[PDB]
């Protein structure tokens, strides 16, 4: 094993601009905060589409369209303990970040 | 304090306490709770103050000052120390800060507060919810969590101390050049999109104009657009920009003028008609009887009534048949606005027919009256009016069935009889 | 600094199910592959909304709605060299994963 | 080979080459290109073979076998070694594998291929594009990149060797019980959604039935739904499930039967009408003249023509006025389907009026013919038909203006004259 420095390089960018994306979206989603003290980040937010269909102008469900999650692989750090020889190992977690509205696949005969 | 100098992170603290910063956006792990081997430093509660971080006078972020009080907990048994982590989560971003704190052995009182430490600061966007955690490393007690909420751009603190809150596409109106002008005092480099729509009530969509632009600019209005519900929508050409909606014609006079100038009556079925208008204003409608002389159209109230009519919705007649001398009068605010005779091309023009109104008295009698321009005249009459001179011939015409029935009731009826035989 | 093990714990889940989300979405996006050999992952995919508005049933742009990116903070590993003492440091990168269709903010007077 | 045993990763290689696997989903970094201190092992090119990984006979993933050929490059100066990384990116996931390879000093030939090594395998979903990189650590040359594409569920390999390709909501039709039945032989635990729609051509949306269900199930059809464009859409209640579309009524007979049974003609303006139908079939329309006797409606072709009419679209008449004896006949496939007389409630019922067709001969003469049930008869005529006996009175009626003109031309005209005066 190799040396992992404790400091995290920060991009410094603050591109973050939208607000309440999850509620304003035509494929709205809800958030689920998963917590692990031996994981970095300790708080991992998991999204979940609220509906199968998409929300129309009147606020009613439209089953002709599908809400689908956008999932991305990410890395977290796992803290391990083996007495005095504390070690760290990378771990891949699949995070659902939000949902989008897609047209369903129309197979036909 | 509200405004802070360049974005150098800072930590200060209570009298006699040693405090060093380690923040390299460090990796923070609370881990499991271990037992306390004697006295430990433990955070009691968290508090936050809102600050501003300006790196140049132009670029200022909303910055959140964090503070934590410390006490001495654990077992009881020469000065104490600890390192405390402040985690700052604000979706999507997160940042962690590590502080080293020494407290002297003379302030060490088991069961009291020993001081507090303050960090400036965590930058965050406007109106963003912020979770803040705090814990010692190692962790001897439960974690400290606080959930806060930052103010919108609206809010005296924000918009006064922040310059970034003013990208408004400022709008001005100038109806002085006999037309109407819209002035957009923005910056020269401002890319933005602009929409002019007709703000309908139910089923709002009625687009009228769309343009991508790079202002400032002055837009001229056509005489066909000045209607009350004509509204403006603006936003910069940026991802998820905020759109401004304004309706400055809600009570412009020439707006209503052109609105009722553009309104139209159009027939569907013999017993259904339709009203077309850019906006939707409240209005009543009733059938009217127009003499071939021209304008003096006497409304048929009674036996009818002014029924409400809504724009882009059908109203149904109560007539048995249509007649060329049957117009429709439409009033709003109890003022006659439109007068259109819908049968003038299908069955018109106006025929030389006299209107009669019979009233079924007791014992099912029948008494007749003729609607002349000078009110109605009962028949037979001794006057010199055209109807009274020939009232007997008119009664002969009716009782032979030569007149056209237009409305039937239990105690009333309406008829029209042609007059070409006497002229 | 501490020991980071070379193996990466894998979740083993294969929840991955949709296909061509980026094209079937009402807020379609394009991908930009950024490459760095001293970064893990070496390939970092950045999304970008194709339009400002959303695509209607006829395939034309609708400016009454806005396509907005969904951005998530992620961790990558930076390889550093200081002669024989090779070391690693965590670095935060902001990744645009996809876009969603939102209703614009309607401020009014 | 196609099917492999339990998901134990495996690496084999050429005769005489030593090959060990290190895959812990390892951290792979190509880094910078360093110069070669003597001979190095270098990958020449990449190749892929498609495999299947089954952990139980039920759960089988599409697995991609990777292989890389090796040569000896670098400087020229006792056996060689290297470690090679295979990176596998397939959005969203990625996995890396490290292989240790020794090659003996007797196969070391500078400028030839020394062998190849094969890894099984990289699991990936169906139809997913896969980037595969390969490089030595340390990296002495450029990286190896290959971009491939995996087959859909359709494709003999996939659907035959994979069991996961069969979640089809199988549909069967049973029109034997005098009605129509739809059978959905699925699994008992199958959650799915089902839609019945009327498949219009332009502007397709016409929903008819929507239901969330847990089949299998048998759905019964009402006599009002059996129309040609009646189509079925099915999909399991899963995120982004695939929907099946089928139209089995495209040529059912009772479908067209009920379709033309449900079609309606409806008047808009005096010179505009509309056709309502569940589906949109090709059809022609023409005005028709109906005698008070009943059904024998003679079409008015000539001087008219069968104009195409489309469902849910207006067709405009060429008439000057409407008449109670004017029906509209609508045919499809050159067979009369609908016959509706649209003026029978506004101006009807059928009047005792004879239809006349005048033709402006040379020198602008006028010769008249009367459309009787037994074709047309020129006037005046010497027959005993009702029109020829009274043809002189009919000509007297026309030239006095007592007849109603319905169509004017440069060399033709149509008229209708009442007959109550002789009966």
């Amino acid at each position: 094993s190799m040396k992992l420095d404790i400091g995290i390089i920060n991009e410094n960018q603050r591109v973050s601009m939208s607000r309440n994306i999850e509620s304003r979206s035509t494929s709205p989603w809800n958030y689920t905060v998963t917590w692990d003290p031996n994981r970095y980040p300790s708080e991992v937010v998991q999204a979940q589409c609220r509906n199968l269909g998409c929300i129309n102008a009147q606020g009613k469900e439209d089953i002709s369209m599908n809400s689908v999650p956008i999932q991305q692989e990410t890395l977290v750090v796992r803290r391990k303990h083996q007495g005095c020889s504390v070690s760290f190992q990378l771990e891949k977690v699949l995070v659902t970040v939000g949902c989008t509205c897609v047209t369903p696949v129309i197979h036909h005969v | 304090l509200e405004r802070l100098v360049g974005p150098q992170d800072a930590t200060h603290c209570s009298p006699g306490l040693s405090c060093r910063l380690w923040d390299s956006d460090i990796l923070c792990l609370p881990g499991d709770i271990v037992p306390a081997p004697g006295p430990v430093l433990a955070p009691t509660h968290l508090q936050t103050e809102l600050v501003l971080r300006c790196q140049k006078e132009t670029d200022c972020d909303l910055c959140l000052r964090v503070a934590v009080h410390l006490a001495v907990h654990g077992h009881w048994e020469a000065s104490l120390q600890a390192q405390v982590v402040l985690s700052f989560q604000a979706y999507p971003t997160a940042r962690c800060v590590l502080l080293e704190v020494q407290v002297p052995a003379a302030l060490v009182q088991f069961g009291q507060s020993v001081g507090s430490v303050v960090y400036d600061c965590f930058e965050a966007a406007l109106g963003s919810e912020v979770r803040i955690w705090s814990y010692t490393q190692p962790r001897y007690e439960k974690e400290l969590q606080h959930t806060q909420q930052l103010p919108d751009c609206r809010g005296l603190e924000v918009w006064n101390s922040i310059p970034s809150c003013w990208a408004l596409p400022w709008l001005q109106v100038s109806a002085d050049g006999d037309n109407v002008h819209l002035v957009l005092q923005v910056s020269e480099e401002q890319h933005f999109g602009l929409s002019l729509y007709w703000n309908q009530v139910q089923g709002p969509p009625k687009p009228r104009w769309h343009k991508n632009l790079t202002g400032p600019q002055i837009i001229t209005l056509q005489h066909t657009d000045l209607v009350p519900c004509l509204c403006i929508q603006v936003w910069p050409l940026e991802p998820d920009s905020v759109r401004t909606n304004i309706c400055p014609f809600r009570e412009d006079p020439r707006a209503h003028q052109n609105l009722w100038q553009a309104a139209r009556l159009r027939l569907l079925t013999l017993q259904s008609w339709l009203l077309d208008a850019p906006c939707s204003l409240p209005a009543e409608a009733a059938l009217c009887w127009r003499a071939p002389g021209g304008d003096p159209c006497q409304p048929l109230v009674p036996p009818l009534s002014w029924e409400q009519v809504t724009v882009d919705k059908v109203l149904e007649f109560p007539l048995l048949k249509g007649h060329p001398n049957l117009c429709v009068q439409v009033q709003s605010s109890e003022k006659l606005q439109l007068q259109e005779c819908l049968w003038a091309d299908s069955l018109g023009p106006l025929k030389d027919d006299v209107l009669l109104l019979e009233t079924r008295g007791p014992q099912d009698q029948r008494s007749l009256c003729a609607l002349e321009p000078s009110g109605c005249t009962s028949l037979p009459s001794k006057a010199s009016t055209r109807a009274a001179r020939l009232g007997e011939y008119l009664l002969q015409d009716l009782q032979s069935g030569q007149c056209l029935q237009l409305w039937d009731d239990d105690l009333g009826a309406l008829w029209a009889c042609p007059m070409d035989k006497y002229i």
